[PDB]
């Protein structure tokens, strides 16, 4: 049970201080029923070449760390086949497989929440005031694949506490206990089918609870990698290559 | 006994010939599977309005 292995497509992870697999909502991933679906045209299931684990971005663990986030079908919209699919087709469904990975030594210590919260919207300090409608920019709502940082996480940078972001998905890493957290998410969406460039599904966040902390000597450098698979991917409404 | 233009006669026909029927339509009709047809004799696109 502290073992496990994930292999889709052509990748394959290995972990050998896991802490179970959180199947967010309890329903795995699935394909489109036939009376749920709306768009009459025959969709696309490229399988095997977008199915699979795909490895973005690594960020960098200080003992003053606030947290960082990631929207997720945005993610993955300019890497390998699943991002040429999410361009050239205006609809676009699927679930992920999210495994995030960070070790470190019996030594060193400190706790990640790593969680997943649908339609995470950002919003802004509003000019600190409160008086001014600012808007977070498009850099920052959907941050691509080197994520973004949290500014105010104990807020979520949304004006919602979270303490009560358990409520959600997650899983915690843990230093003396576990070192990756896997989080198999369904599609989740008031539609059957959505674009995959102006709508984020939900956002994945992974913040520091518990501080690092560790004694000068012991490497100081503790990356924690983000490593995400597609699922049941599906893709309908065929045209020309679309960036946004 | 009569002529027989007024036998076979059909004026008085007072049905009016319906060349259509109302059928059941609760719903929009639903889509069926289709793939891939490479032939040639039948032309669904082609229309003569
Ligand atoms: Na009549």
């Amino acid at each position: 049970d502290r073992v496990a292995q994930l292999t889709i497509g052509n990748s394959t992870i290995t972990t050998q201080e896991a802490a179970n697999i959180i199947v967010g909502y309890g329903e795995w991933p699935s394909y489109c029923s036939d009376d749920d679906a709306t768009a009459v045209d025959k969709p696309t299931r490229p399988d095997v070449s977008v199915n699979r684990f795909y490895t973005l971005d690594t960020k960098l663990w200080e003992k003053s760390s606030k947290g960082w986030y990631w929207k997720f079908p945005d993610v993955l919209t300019e890497t390998g086949v699943f991002g040429q699919n999410a361009q050239f087709h205006y609809l676009y469904r699927s679930g992920f497989c999210i495994h995030v990975q960070c070790n470190a030594s019996k030594f060193h210590q400190g706790a990640l929440l790593v969680a997943i919260l649908p339609e995470y919207v950002i919003g802004t300090v509003a000019g600190g005031t409160g008086t001014e409608d600012s808007h977070p920019p498009y850099k920052q709502t959907q941050p691509g694949a080197d994520g973004f940082e949290l500014q105010h996480p104990y807020v979520l940078d949304a004006g919602i506490p979270i303490s009560q972001l358990t409520v959600c998905p997650h899983q915690w890493i843990n230093l003396r206990t576990n070192n990756c957290a896997t989080i198999i998410v369904p599609y989740m969406n008031t539609l059957p089918f959505d674009s995959a460039l102006n709508h984020c599904n939900f956002g994945l966040l992974v913040v520091p609870i518990s501080p690092l902390d560790f004694d000068q000597g012991a490497t100081p450098v503790i990356p924690i990698t983000i490593t995400l698979a597609p699922m049941c991917s599906e893709f309908a409404g065929l045209r020309q290559a679309v960036t946004q | 006994d009569r002529v027989a233009d007024v036998i076979e006669s059909s004026i008085g026909d007072s049905v009016s010939r319906a060349l259509t029927q109302a059928l059941p339509a609760p719903t929009g009709q639903n889509t069926q599977v289709s793939s891939h047809r490479l032939d040639t004799g039948e032309v669904p696109a082609l229309q003569a309005a």
